């Protein structure tokens, strides 16, 4: 059995993890068999924080009560100094000062495209100086559920690998995030999302410009995107200065008889689609098409 | 430009400022730039021709905003520096390598770090100095930037 | 021997076995060809019905509507400089047909698993064959993400829709097999 | 971290080690950067010199000559809908540059092996890195066939040509590395 | 060239880099060879100290204690009919030494990850090299299961134990390297 501390053992009261503001009783105790080979009233049993002397007792039992510890870890190492020999490190304690975990104030779940993996994002709050474990739970109408745990201390987001297929377009799904640390536990308020709110249409991948198969000013734009789109929007703004973009386009993959400027000067084109007008987010504008 | 006294001759240094006026940007150079100086003195005429590439003659200016930040309760000190504004942008396509020597006033404390922050134990009686060179190709080393430690 | 033709022959055989299992499992649900209407999900989205024809059969080219969905995705089944556009558009449309069906079949299977009993579930082997054929058809193959629901759907509706899709898919599988045989010979 | 950037960083390092070996092996043959002229085989065939630039640097777009060699081959290094055409043309041109060099390097290596002694031979690892990067750059990668000759060539000419190519290739390798770093950041 | 010798040379180099990182990370914790006692976990369990010797050095055979732990596990590093029992017992004992260390190193790493900060963590590459060498040493390799704890251990004790193990393991790594060199030559 490998043992880190052989000469003596050091105890901490109440524990290595303490609430910000508490006082720890670091006590260095030396086993009777171990000790300075020659008894002398010169040898000492020092205690050091970051190699800084805090106490010194000739006797094997050393007691200290450190206070006002800041957030972080402080290494208290208790070395033995003999009469002529160099100091031998005996044992030490690492103390993590921590505070109660922040509750996530805002939780949002976004699925990219009709086929996508749901991803939920939260505001962690102040960082407790402690290991942090995050649990994300998603439940449907009745209480079935999916849970995943983000063991990583810092998590940008947690993604449910399982895709969500909604039994009906109007359903209620509720998501909650729980943060647990040695000192305490904070749980976010339940947030209820309908499937349309979670889904976000993909930007239209395709784009084509045709001048109505003619030299005429009128232009026809042939783009392609996800099948379930009941709305759309197009940018007809002149390239040199942005002006106005039509709020809505008809449910046509291929634009027809769009009003375009008579010159053939290059014009930037951007396109967006809305899965549902009543409760669907707008898609990101498609890569600009030059001319 | 200057009137130094090498020996007793007092050599005088004359310099020209030349800018490539090519509008089209190009990733790599295939032709060396050629410079001709038609020196004229009284009734005597001489001409000198030099051929070179911009990357070969490039010499970076010293690293900017060098500051030392001691780590809490540790002997080592973190030192952070920033890219020179004069150097071409973006800083991703064109990159520099920083060599940090802590010898100040053991012979060679030079450490080559691509990162803009390195941590070096600081003896109270020495200075920490940083140098910049083109990371991609061998280039003339920059002037040392020294911050007292 | 054509490797894609072998995959297509495997596809038709896999659908034939799954269709036989479906009729045996759902005794009351009506799943005979006579009582099940023909409904094709890919009716307007893809041009397999027109583009996938022998070169002799297609001539006017007027009926190919403005190069409909002419993505012409390059793939390992053919070679880029090997065959005419009429077969290049056909291979892309066949890839799209398999993508539309696989996404739907996975959605049905995820709902079927929730059933307290296991009366019927889509054949994993048949789904794997569809994915393998798509990988050869187009290099930029997209693998469908695992689908699941947080609630329980009505099972009768899923079982009637399943029978309607299986029969329509079987007709599509023979159409793919005929094209693969033509490419080989 | 960008996987193609890691391959490009591996390429520049591999060329640097091979170039050092070449100078040590060929003591008499002149292989110092000063005595070796810069000659680029891909001078007119590819547009890497113009297309591969940071987006800020390229603006007029007039200098891109009529979309020269605008194959725009799709590949695993980028994603089809991820980056602007300026980087799509650049990745295709870089793939073409590596194809032109690999075909030539294999021809030189096959001639070098015939030498009664083994003074110098191209690094197998460097050739493998070039192939790996090309596979990521373009899905339709062509592997060069084993090259051999039925006669013995003059060796001095091959050793002078080798030094000229190695130095030019090293400059190309840094150019690829700069583009990969820009794509990552 | 011996493949196991290459793995052993990789092992010694990986430990050397990890040991340097450990000294830099733990500035206060004492991790210099002078202040760290030599303690070997495999002191009595395995006979590598005695069995792994050059054939010339070992003669009386009395010191081999009753074929201690004479499992003689067959493996891909040697061939079954290739070398004498003295090296067969040695290869088995080396496999056992790597198993005892890997199980312990994984336990330490699982405790280290819980630290609020990331001052130090065992090199994943070093652990992978240990597993690769064991796979060659014995066909019946057991992969250690992912280890985790439901509580938080004192970190100072783990960091002192870590330094004691790393230095002892480095001495073991040189001993394995010497045996692999002897097998090659
Ligand atoms: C610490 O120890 C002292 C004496 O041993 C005692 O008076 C005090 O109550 C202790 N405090 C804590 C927090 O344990
Ligand atoms: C679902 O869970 C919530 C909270 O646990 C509870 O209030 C509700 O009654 C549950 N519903 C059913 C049907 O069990
Ligand atoms: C979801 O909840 C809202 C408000 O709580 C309610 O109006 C709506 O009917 C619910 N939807 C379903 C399907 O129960």
């Amino acid at each position: 059995k490998i043992d880190a501390c052989k000469r003596g053992d050091v105890t901490v009261k109440p524990s290595h993890v303490i609430l910000l503001g508490s006082t720890v009783n670091i006590t260095c105790s030396l086993k009777p068999r171990q000790g300075c080979f020659h008894y002398s009233r010169r040898n000492k049993l020092i205690l050091y924080k970051f190699d800084r002397r805090i106490n010194f007792h000739h006797g094997h039992s050393l007691n200290s009560q450190v206070t006002g510890l800041p957030l972080g870890t402080t290494l208290f190492v208790c070395k033995l100094a003999c009469i002529n020999s160099d100091e031998i490190q005996i044992c030490g304690a690492e103390i993590f000062v921590g505070v109660a975990p922040e509750q996530p104030q805002n939780l949002s779940c976004i699925q990219k495209g009709e086929q996508g993996t749901v991803a939920c994002t939260w505001e962690r709050g102040r960082d407790t100086h402690l290991y942090t474990e995050y649990t994300l739970q998603l439940s449907g109408p009745k209480n079935l559920t999916w849970q995943k745990q983000c063991k990583d201390i810092y998590c940008d987001y947690l993604d449910f690998g399982i895709n969500l297929t909604p039994e009906s377009p109007e359903s209620n799904f509720t998501a909650k995030v729980t943060a647990v640390n040695s000192l305490g536990s904070s749980s976010s308020l339940p947030s209820t999302f309908t499937f349309l709110d979670i889904v976000r249409p993909l930007p239209p991948w395709d784009i084509r410009i045709k001048f109505q198969k003619a030299s005429v000013s009128r232009c026809t734009l042939y783009w392609r995107d996800e099948g379930l789109v009941l709305l759309n929007r197009l940018r007809y703004r002149p390239s040199n200065s942005r002006l106005w973009n039509m709020v809505n386009v008809t449910k046509a993959k291929g634009r027809h008889d769009l009003l375009d400027l008579k010159p053939f000067t290059e014009y930037e084109f951007q396109i967006s689609s809305k899965l549902h007008l009543y409760k669907g987010s707008w898609s990101d504008w498609s890569e600009s098409l030059r001319a | 430009s200057a009137e130094r006294v090498r020996g007793d001759n007092k050599e005088y240094e004359y310099s020209v400022e030349c800018q490539e006026d090519s509008a089209c940007p190009a990733a790599e150079e295939s032709l060396p730039i050629e410079v001709m100086v038609d020196a004229v003195h009284k009734l005597k005429y001489e001409n000198y021709t030099s051929s070179f590439f911009i990357r070969d003659i490039i010499k970076p200016d010293p690293p900017k905003n060098l500051q030392l930040k001691p780590l809490k309760n540790s002997r080592q000190v973190e030192v952070s520096w920033e890219y020179p504004d004069t150097w071409s942008t973006p800083h991703s396509y064109f990159s520099l390598t920083f060599c940090v020597q802590v010898q100040g006033k053991e012979k060679k404390d030079r450490v080559f770090t691509d990162k803009t922050s390195a941590t070096v134990i600081c003896r109270k009686n020495a200075s920490i100095s940083v140098r910049a060179q083109d990371r991609y190709y061998s280039s003339s080393w920059s002037e040392w930037a020294s911050v007292p430690c | 021997m054509f490797p894609c033709l072998h995959h297509s022959q495997n596809l038709l055989r896999a659908v034939s076995n799954m269709l036989q299992k479906a009729r045996q499992t759902l005794e009351f649900y009506p799943c005979t060809s006579e009582e099940i209407d023909h409904e094709d999900i890919t009716k307007d989205k893809t041009s397999t019905v027109e583009a996938c024809l022998p070169l002799e059969l297609t001539k006017n080219e007027s009926c190919l509507n403005s190069r409909e969905t002419s993505f012409i995705t390059n793939g390992s089944c053919l070679a880029s400089r090997k065959t005419s556009f009429m077969m290049a558009l056909c291979l892309s449309s066949i890839y799209e047909d398999l993508k539309m069906y696989q996404v739907e079949f996975k959605t049905m299977n995820a709902k079927l698993l929730m059933d307290p009993k296991r009366q019927i579930f889509l054949d994993q082997n048949m789904l794997a064959v569809i994915d393998e054929l798509m990988q050869a058809l187009n290099f930029n193959s997209e693998t469908v993400p695992q689908k699941s629901s947080l609630e329980e759907p009505d099972f009768y509706k899923t079982k009637i829709k399943l029978c309607i899709l299986l029969h329509a898919f079987r007709i599509r599988a023979v159409t793919i097999d005929r094209v693969m045989s033509y490419l080989n010979a």
